[PDB]
């Protein structure tokens, strides 16, 4: 019913700022403040401020002074968070919401970087016993994020997906699946890598 | 501003057991107006944190009586009967009364399970990548708990530390346990002037590690 839906993903130049929406459906939009609110890593949450969509009134932490402006369209039930001179500091994930429901985030990635889709590396034993790891590294991608599927999803069980991490600049993750090896090499196992952001995918066949 | 503290920071519990998470305020979260505006939000991995009570102790529409909030003043619990899987993730604790608005720093709720050690599996760097002038090394350490581990990269027995990549995952939700992949990034030619590359897992199910190695000469 109550519904806050956010802009997609953005990836900005340092210096640039960047204007992101929350679309609010199934209520009287005029009648509930809309807050804004950081999150980096996933974790700490930090409250940037809220805004009356009946006036637009602001109110402000703040911390935030200077680099964020919130803004609404009463008719178009729409609320705006736009960010200035932004910096690597300002990545994270920003969620708008009402007092009892949120939009589901836009990430936000300040970075000079280019979009550049993974190089994909095999990993496979060149066994003994009964099961079988194999993996895929995905390495030198840009920005966030990547799905790694196996045998296009029929495998997911024994898959583990690790998170990415910073390397020159670039991200850097593997996934591994683990399989019985009365299945590999007899029958075929790949990973499917996909990067939306560059339009991409790559599949490997992995090789004994 | 006001300073919401939160414990424990990880919080692991059997399914069905009763789990209890602290708040603690810098001032007092009572209002002027008389209500207290204490409120506990609960964030699924990968999803947006989700309103589960507010005023210290209602609850939302839809939340479970199992869920039930308490305190006042400076000090708030929420308090768990019967945990359930959907129950996992991080609870915050957040603040009305105040601007600015300010949130605890989260207490994860996960599952306690019994001790498990790694399996290890090393992988030299494919014949692919060496092609592009680069060498990673990978060695993934699966299925153990309790999340905790090490992992020391040996050259020809010389240990090495730089250019080393250390990821988790979350906790698993068939078995419970951490997995964690640990790449060496070389260049192809560091790689080429050494012969054996080798893990080493460190964790509390044995004083001695889980060692796996290949000698690039095989
Ligand atoms: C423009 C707008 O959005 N106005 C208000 C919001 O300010 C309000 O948010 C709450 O505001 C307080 C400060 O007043 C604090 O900032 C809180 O963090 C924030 O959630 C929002 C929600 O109001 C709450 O509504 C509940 C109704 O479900 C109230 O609970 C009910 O209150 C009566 C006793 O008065 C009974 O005690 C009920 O059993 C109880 O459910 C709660 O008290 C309100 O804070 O509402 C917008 O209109």
């Amino acid at each position: 019913e109550v519904q806050l839906q956010q802009s997609g993903p953005e990836l900005i130049k340092p210096g640039a700022s960047v204007k992101m929406s929350c679309e609010a459906s199934g209520y009287i939009f005029t009648e509930y403040y809309i807050h804004w609110v950081k999150q980096i890593q996933g974790r700490s949450l930090e409250w940037i401020g809220y805004v009356h969509p009946k006036t637009g009134d602001v109110i402000y932490n703040q911390n935030f002074r200077g680099k964020a402006t919130l803004t609404v369209n009463r008719s178009s039930n729409t609320a705006y968070m736009e960010l200035h001179s932004l910096t690597s500091e300002d990545s994270a994930v920003y969620y708008c919401a009402r007092w009892d429901s949120w939009g589901q985030g836009t990430t936000l990635t300040v970075s000079s970087a280019k979009t550049t889709p993974p190089s994909v590396y095999p990993l496979a034993p060149g066994t003994t016993g009964s099961s079988v790891t194999l993996g895929c590294l995905v390495k030198g991608y840009f920005p966030e994020s990547v799905t790694v599927t196996w045998n296009s999803g029929s495998l997911s069980s024994s898959v583990h997906t690790f998170p990415a991490l910073l390397q020159s600049g670039l991200y850097t993750m593997s996934s591994s699946v683990t399989v019985p090896s009365s299945t590999w090499p007899s029958q075929t196992v790949t990973c499917s890598v996909a990067h939306p952001a560059s339009s991409t995918t790559v599949d490997k066949k992995l090789e004994p | 501003d006001v300073l919401l503290t939160q414990t424990p920071l990880s919080l692991p519990v059997n399914l069905g057991d009763q789990a209890s998470i602290s708040c603690r305020s810098s001032q007092t979260i009572l209002h002027s107006d008389g209500y207290t505006y204490l409120e506990w939000y609960l964030q699924r991995p990968g999803q947006s944190p989700k309103l589960l009570i507010y005023r210290v102790y209602k609850r939302f529409s839809g939340i479970p009586d199992r869920f039930r909030g308490s305190g006042s003043g400076m000090d708030f619990t929420l308090t768990i009967s019967g945990v359930e899987a959907e129950d996992l993730g991080i609870y915050y604790c957040f603040q009305g009364s105040y601007v600015p608005r300010t949130f605890g720093g989260g207490t994860k709720l996960e599952i306690k399970r019994a001790d498990a050690a790694p399996t290890v599996s090393i992988f030299p760097p494919s014949s692919e990548q060496l092609t592009s002038g680069g060498a990673s090394v990978v060695c993934f350490l699966n299925n153990f708990y309790p999340k905790d581990i090490n992992v020391k990269w040996k050259i020809d027995g010389s240990e090495r530390q730089n250019g080393v990549l250390n990821s988790w995952t979350d906790q698993d939700s068939k078995d419970s346990t951490y997995s964690m992949s640990s790449t060496l990034t070389l260049t192809k030619d560091e790689y080429e002037r050494h012969n054996s590359y080798t893990c080493e897992a460190t964790h509390k199910t044995s004083t001695s590690p889980i060692v796996k190695s290949f000698n690039r000469n095989e």
